[PDB]
RNA sequence: GCUUGACUGCGAGCGUGACGGCGCGAGCAGGUGCGAAAGCAGGUCAUAGUGAUCCGGUGGUUCUGAAUGGAAGGGCCAUC
RNA sequence: UGAGCCUUGAUGGAAGUGUGGACGCCAGUCUGCAUGGCUUUAAUGUUUGAUGUUCUAACGUUGACCCGUAAUCCGGGUUGCGGACAGUGUCUGGUGGGUAGUUUGACUGGGGCGGUCU
RNA sequence: GUUUAUUAAAAACACAGCACUGUGCAAACACGAAAGUGGACGUAUACGGUGUGACGCCUGCCCGGUGCCGGAAGGUUAAUU
RNA sequence: UUUUGUAUAAUGGGUCAGCGACUUAUAUUCUGUAGCAAGGUUAACCGAAUAGGGGAGCCGAAGGGAAACCGAGUCUUAACUGGGCGUUAAGUUGCAGGGUAUAGACCCGAAACCCGGUGAUCUAGCCAUGGGCAGGUUGAAGGUUGGGUAACACUAACUGGAGGACCGAACCGACUAAUGUUGAAAAAUUAGCGGAUGACUUGUGGCUGGGGGUGAAAGGCCAAUCAAACCGGGAGAUAGCU
RNA sequence: AGGGUGACAGCCCCGUACACAAAAAUGCACAUGCUGUGAGCUCGAUGAGUAGGGCGGGACACGUGGUAUCCUGUCUGAAUA
RNA sequence: UAAGGUGAUAUGAACCGUUAUAACCGGCGAUUUCCGAAUGGGGAAACCCAGUGUGUUUCGACACACUAUCAUUAACUGAAUCCAUAGGUUAAUGAGGCGAACCGGGGGAACUGAAACAUCUAAGUACCCCGAGGAAAAGAAAUCAACCGAGAUUCCCCCAG
RNA sequence: GGCUACGUAGCUCAGUUGGUUAGAGCACAUCACUCAUAAUGAUGGGGUCACAGGUUCGAAUCCCGUCGUAGCCACCA
């Protein structure tokens, strides 16, 4: 599924509205991507299907803390 | 992303300088080559007591 | 010939419309024109020459102003 | 290599040898090159596009080989190819009967066509 | 040869043949939010789409309109800044 | 019943019996009636539970002005001789009724639109695996041997056994007619007719799903249903019509 | 109260009012045992890819309106008593 | 608790009981074929077939027990790659399915109303989905107020159409 | 209504920062030639710079008002 492993952005549903104001109903989806991930306190990379943000998280956080939770909460990874 | 060197690199290097690199340079090669950490202000300390 | 009465505020009383509305009007107040003066003038000899409300523009306005002073926005008057 | 302001362009020891430009209506045998008692003709510092090379290293690989594994799935690994492109997210101009919802007046000697509508 | 099972079997559809056009393969194209699958375990003598319709003799003029193909100039033009 | 008008040859009713259509709630206003009266009345809630408590609140006793504000006046204007709205008549809360509002709002009736499901035991096409075609004709390529060529060509016999080839049963079709039309049958029967080694025909099983399938194309077929299947739902859709 | 009994029953029957009953298992309260858990004082600490903003929508009675406020798909991004 | 009983259509047969092991009622046990989440594999539900363990003074073949998957934890094992991971076996726990409404969450119509219809309405309704509890949710002010003050959330009546 | 551009000889047209003095192409006109036609040559006639106001001593050369004009934007109770 199109979920951000990091922040758990997942497709919302919104609506399209014309220069009329008609609406049809539409998603909004996340910049997803998967990326390897180097950890170096793991000898090994990871892929997670992260979002911009999702990475600029991990830039902020840092790897490992962001590794605590999805394993603190159990994501697969 | 400013991170603190760890060898010589590129038009910034110096063994333990605070740089701007540009994220994508930062988080794709340098650290994953271990040519430069984040600056985490507690890295901010340890390449500025030497 | 001289002129700005194609004036501002009002309006007894009427006509005409299902209604929204439209029409006629002496007289009062302020200020004005022509006339020696009595006077006459609130557009044109009269009856066609037109568009509700909403939304919005503009000018005016101590009337309103979400704690208070302001301001935005609104109202009112004029107008598009 | 496109284009502004800063910058490398110009304006509101006498006299000899004297040669392009000057918004000069409509081209000065005059000044300097060695010497003599607040721009177009273009280029250095930038903030900024187009193309080409290089870098790292994302990202693609429906090439090859290796392991999970007796497995044409997936993953990991090595490697070749591609490479900041491709692709995708948000935003955005174009196109869009492919698909959908609808509108398409009344009078009227039936209706339509004509005419009419204050 | 096919067709309106149940008022139309035909001159309709199809057909081999013909032409245009798309497609260099992870093909175009189709089903599919996607993964994937068909196209094809094929590869331009292939595949899709469109028109025409064995064969014979042939298929003239018009690109102004609409569409398509090409066009690194210039004019107008979105988010953005 | 509907109509300008119906014995009407205009509608509806074969007959009987039973059932079958102006309701309910909450707001608001009017009439009646009751209580009290410049006052009237409580809501929830408490509760010794139809009492009693609770006056939060609502209506009225003051109007005028967009408003500030003023007030038996006020607004209009610099200002009214004025003018507009007001100042004189009592209100309010129950209970019954007439209207109206919101609701299915007097009852029955669409063709349809949306949602979730069930259907390829009919039929369309396709996939896989098995089966069928009595009998009789025609005589393609090729072959052999003579003739014939310089050798081929060519030619005669004989041989061979091609085809969406021929005639014709099974099998598959459905051109004509009559019969049948409350059938024997919601498409057949009888006599004739077409194809019948093929783009043939057939048993079993599989896959394709509803704006979707499939379609040698008729809008054909997708279970006697098709210009958008069936079942349940939104649902008492809406119906200025009968 | 009510039901039944050959028709309508306070006094035929079964009940009713009222008063009583649990060997066992259980709901609920307390009381403790066992397990797991932390209490207390001193001195500290005080929730950043967040608030806010840009773009697109959605929520707030409130339809972008002069529109505060809330949520966030997207790109950003503070102060810290 | 008991003088009568062996459920009903439903007689009959053969019985059982009367002072406490007849029946009947309640508490707790026992047994509890096969299918069904179905869980050993399969499957056209109620059937076919197994691996391994047990079991026979008639120790063959049959009968019984156990063997699904996922999660967590542990143990033992263990590639490309030596380390290390992925992978693999076992084990202990828990999950799975059903169920009226109420509740929170992910999605989310059209008829209809506007006397047409796009904005708007119907309506975050119907419906699909996920999840949970006895209730759910919400909740201990970065809340209101207006210079006076109030003091979490929830529900009722007002405020007021 | 907003942003661009452009219309000057009869047709057709650049000229484009002034300071110029109004062209080029066919069209009209007459003479030269020649056998005479056309090919040719030459001199002139014809511009009223989209119309009008202004900055300038001297606007076709810049500023502005309307027209005509097409581009698209974009607005309407």
């Amino acid at each position: 599924s199109r979920v951000c492993q990091v922040t758990g952005k997942r497709p919302v549903t919104g609506n399209n509205r014309s220069h009329a104001l008609n609406a049809t109903k539409r998603r909004f989806l996340p910049n997803l991507h998967s990326h390897r991930f180097w950890v170096e306190s793991e000898k090994r990379f990871v892929t997670l299907r992260v979002s911009a943000k999702g990475m600029r998280v991990i830039d902020k956080k840092g790897i490992d803390t962001v590794l605590a939770e999805l394993r603190a909460r159990g994501e697969k990874y | 992303m400013q991170v603190i060197l760890l060898d010589k690199v590129a038009n910034l290097g110096s063994l333990g300088d605070q740089v701007n690199v540009k994220a994508g340079y930062a988080r794709n090669f340098l650290v994953p080559q271990g040519k430069a950490v984040p600056a985490t202000k507690k890295n901010i300390e340890f390449f500025e007591a030497r």
